[PDB]
DNA sequence: CAGGATGTATATATCTGACACGTGCCTGGAGACTAGGGAGTAATCCCCTTGGCGGTTAAAACGCGGGGGACAGCGCGTACGTGCGTTTAAGCGGTGCTAGAGCTGTCTACGACCAATTGAGCGGCCTCGGCACCGGGATTCTCCAGGGCGGCCAGTAAG
DNA sequence: TTACTGGCCGCCCTGGAGAATCCCGGTGCCGAGGCCGCTCAATTGGTCGTAGACAGCTCTAGCACCGCTTAAACGCACGTACGCGCTGTCCCCCGCGTTTTAACCGCCAAGGGGATTACTCCCTAGTCTCCAGGCACGTGTCAGATATATACATCCTG
């Protein structure tokens, strides 16, 4: 019969296969559902396909086309959500957000 | 009379901190900071080598430590109503923390 | 102003695109 | 080195050509390797003060002061550099130290 | 062997930084104070890296060691070998 | 001498979203290192989930479970949301 | 139950900041406390909801609780 | 009359807190405060007698943890007083916010 | 041939096997080597042997022969080495340590 | 149920002194979570080296981690005790 | 300094509900024996850190004024704590009810496992366009010297 | 006698003079990415063994309510300590030249150690069988809670 890849069935863009592995060999668990892969790759593919469009329209705004690691620090600590998922993440060449205190400003 | 056109005191900070946030690149210097590493490390275990990568790792963390203090001393400098950052002010933000 | 985001869209759009 | 009596009190400078007048042609110490001196014509845009000029003439680098502000001096002005010519730019400053405070006397005055 | 390297992190350094924190007026003191938090962190780091590194019996600190060693602090880092 | 890596995937979603765009290399390495990272919280998550119950095995409701924990905010319904909208689709498919 | 965080009085929240060290409390506490109990139990019990909706349970018990204070980081001790 | 002057029996009042374990938050109006968050998480949930307790002994504790981080916050700022500017600054620089 | 527990054996009061068990079922890896779990029961040991003497003391000092949990926020708080082991952890009916900041004492 | 264990340990360093119920249970919900950060992090540990088998050296450099300071000292002194005597007989 | 008043600490005695020990029990652990699959052990090699060399210039150190913030002092007035009196509802102890936690038994659907098959994603090569860089005008930003503007007395107009 | 406009001091925003920064027009540079083998991990087709899904049932533990004591809350009064706003003082850090220095770059090398295979071995998982240590329940003295009633302890407040 011909093979139809498990990442197509789903739809989905990232690997369910290679997700279902990594469930076994990393020992989670003593087994693995044939539903977990197929939504634990869903879910990434979603986060991922959240902080690159946000990420993409950062660099539209620099008029720069490739993303950058600057462009995916400005796309993270902006939103308020991503950045309480990633609190603790420190992204390398990341740069940090523009702020300044108004007391310090001049007057 | 003579007159230099020094600007004032308290606008040339604020133009350099508008350019580094705007920047990226790793501020302190990279050989002093590989000569610390090393020293460092000859402490805990004698005649180690560190791969390239594994110092630009951590002048990368490093940065971004000490930037995570100052960001969170100034809060705690601002807060006394004075804007000059002390030392009575790192050994107070990282005492919030619960680090010390 | 010369580097900017200008922060278009926050609010989560459900992959429209799909 | 020279000094440039400014007005009350002198300030440190340093002597950034040497020319003589007469030949009304200048000799500078170009910018950078080490620039040799250069015998050159005094420029129609430069301007020469007569005291400078009478005299052999040189124009100067002041210390501390950016070489656009920079300007030129009178030789009057000029007394070869001695730790005695600088003792006397001292008197003057503390003698300007005060004249601040000699003024501020009628600011005292004037608040109260 | 390697000594007084601490004050290799130049004073400017420590305010080009700062800068980027967002602070405006630096007092005489943070800087010689900096330097004793700064070197506090890294025996913390390096430490941990360098067990980790004894572990696999490997002399060579491999860049993956140290995000590692700050994966469990609490201080992830991203990008650097992954 | 093969690292295996999600380097071709989140690459091809890029296009997905921005047909234009495309990613440098020290930014894909984060990227790489983002999903390396959630996939461990998530399953890492899913595996104290079931173990706590006593179920022995991983489900995909162990995922649910695990994602309405981590993710939070408006995520946490778009994912489980974006979740199960594969699943159906797959059982449904095969 | 329409407004309990009312309920939490003021001699409460002056109680505890007693323990805490504090010396003189501003009027402003006692209401700005209650804006962060309620912040910090809206997190506790979501979690802790969501480990008992998972196990079709229908009792929030301590057994949750101590697992949701888990992740917060506030390791709890004592009850499991 | 006979009064205290002000602030000694302050610390007379923490002494006699600071050695004890009782709890301080009154226990059934915060029963009843428990209950109120839950019903917008899910309806008809049903507490352990235990699991109220739980939570009772962690959010009297997170709070005396916050109000030590304030009053260092107040003694930094030469005040005595904890305010809200207090509470918030000690909070945003746990970063749990 | 009479059987001896391996804590027993080993000399120790925690049980080697049941650590031994624990180990398996975790789902830690797939196998655990046979000197895992001895090695494993000694650690654990040594930070009770350590956390019930301080607290130990506690009780003489505090003159009630019973431990309370009180008399363990006492045996951790005080001792820093145990402390940042200690670093988030809550413990119910544990107080604080008494202490007042010197601003505030008259 | 590590209490019946704890109890043996106090008795032996204190013969007088007793342990309320709620200590116990202290103990009993702190030494799961000792033991469980322990063998947490050497699976963990074992993973990174490509390893599949926890064994009796991922456990010594599992404490060195944790333990700070003087406790990784007199820790990995006893844990080598109970090793080198358990493989004595 | 002198001295009453107060609060906590201290002593003696009285119960209890509660933790320590006893005893029975059964379920997990110890004995005993493999099996092959993981782990250690030996060359090897190559690529990749450590190490030195010299130019060079970006940057760190150093020097000085003075401009502005740190800090100390002070006046104060109000938002605090303290105490009383009243009034709430919290805690205790019961009575009665039942959702629902926990546990059993049955057995079907599900996932582990395997052989053969195949194409997805890997490493390697190669390229040309996105972008870093530099140059010099154009444009913006900042600092400051000179400049219209109410607040007072002086002599104003006068009941 | 009363009455109060005018004059002079009072003192801004605004142009300029720079510096800093942006714009844009080239000008190479190298890695993003596209393409090409290929191999090894995912796929497919089948079996087997059981984890848990499901159904039913036994009792716990929770909910509801309620009536009583009383300790905690609440509101009012008051008096005063402190947060704070103002002034004044001065030191110390920012700003900007100079002067020294050592990071950097690029460049070469050498040998060291991390990364393959081969081999061989020995150790833990798996399994079966027997039994005693840990668990649960019972109980029974007993150290701690509790009530009450001294002995100083600090605190004001003269």
């Amino acid at each position: 019969a011909k093979a139809k890849t498990r990442s197509s069935r789903a739809g989905l863009q990232f690997p369910v296969g290679r997700v279902h592995r990594l469930l076994r060999k990393g020992n989670y668990a003593e087994r693995v559902g044939a539903g977990a892969p197929v939504y634990l790759a869903a879910v990434l593919e979603y986060l991922t396909a959240e902080i690159l469009e946000l990420a993409g329209n950062a660099a539209r705004d620099n008029k720069k086309t490739r993303i950058i690691p600057r462009h995916l620090q400005l796309a993270v600590r902006n939103d308020e959500e991503l950045n309480k998922l990633l609190g603790r993440v420190t992204i390398a060449q990341g740069g940090v957000l523009p702020n300044i205190q108004s007391v310090l400003l001049p007057k | 009379v003579k007159k230099p056109h020094r600007y004032r005191p308290g606008t040339v900070a604020l133009r350099e901190i508008r350019r580094y946030q705007k920047s990226t690149e790793l501020l302190i210097r990279k050989l002093p900071f590989q000569r610390l590493v090393r020293e460092i490390a000859q402490d805990f275990k004698t005649d180690l080598r560190f791969q390239s990568s594994a110092v630009m790792a951590l002048q990368e963390a490093s940065e971004a430590y000490l930037v995570a203090l100052f960001e969170d001393t100034n809060l705690a400098a601002i807060h006394a109503k004075r804007v000059t950052i002390m030392p009575k002010d790192i050994q107070l933000a990282r005492r919030i923390r619960g680090e010390r | 102003r010369r580097k900017i985001i200008t922060s278009e869209g926050i609010e989560r759009s459900f992959k429209n695109e799909h | 080195r020279c000094l440039a009596f400014h007005g009350p009190l002198m300030y440190e400078a340093k002597i950034l050509k040497i020319w003589d007048p007469s030949s009304k042609m200048y000799t500078s110490i170009p910018n950078d390797a080490t620039k040799e001196i250069k015998p050159q014509k005094l420029g129609e845009d430069e301007s020469i003060p007569e005291e400078i000029i009478n005299g052999k003439c040189f124009f100067i680098h002041y210390q501390g002061w950016k070489s656009s502000w920079d300007e030129w001096v009178g030789y009057d002005r000029i007394r070869a550099y001695n730790e005695e010519n600088i003792a006397m730019k001292k008197r003057l400053a503390n003698e300007a130290k005060e004249a601040k405070k000699s003024l501020l006397e009628q600011q005292k005055k004037k608040k109260l | 062997v390697l000594r007084d390297n601490i004050q290799g992190i130049t004073k400017p350094a420590i305010r080009r930084l700062a800068r980027r924190g967002g602070v405006k007026r630096i007092s005489g003191l943070i800087y010689e104070e900096t330097r004793g938090v700064l070197k506090v962190f890294l025996e913390n780091v390096i430490r941990d890296a360098v067990t980790y590194t004894e572990h696999a019996k490997r002399k060579t600190v491999t860049a993956m060691d140290v995000v590692y060693a700050l994966k469990r602090q609490g201080r992830t880092l991203y990008g650097f070998g992954g | 001498t093969r690292k295996e890596s999600y380097a071709i995937y989140v690459y091809k979603v890029l296009k997905q979203v921005h047909p234009d765009t495309g990613i440098s290399s020290k930014a894909m390495s984060i990227m790489n290192s983002f999903v390396n990272d959630v996939f461990e919280r998530i399953a890492g998550e899913a595996s104290r989930l079931a173990h706590y119950n006593k179920r022995s095995t991983i489900t995909s409701r162990e995922i649910q479970t695990a994602v309405r924990l981590l993710l939070p905010g408006e995520l946490a319904k778009h994912a489980v949301s974006e979740g199960t909208k594969a699943v159906t689709k797959y059982t449904s498919a095969k």
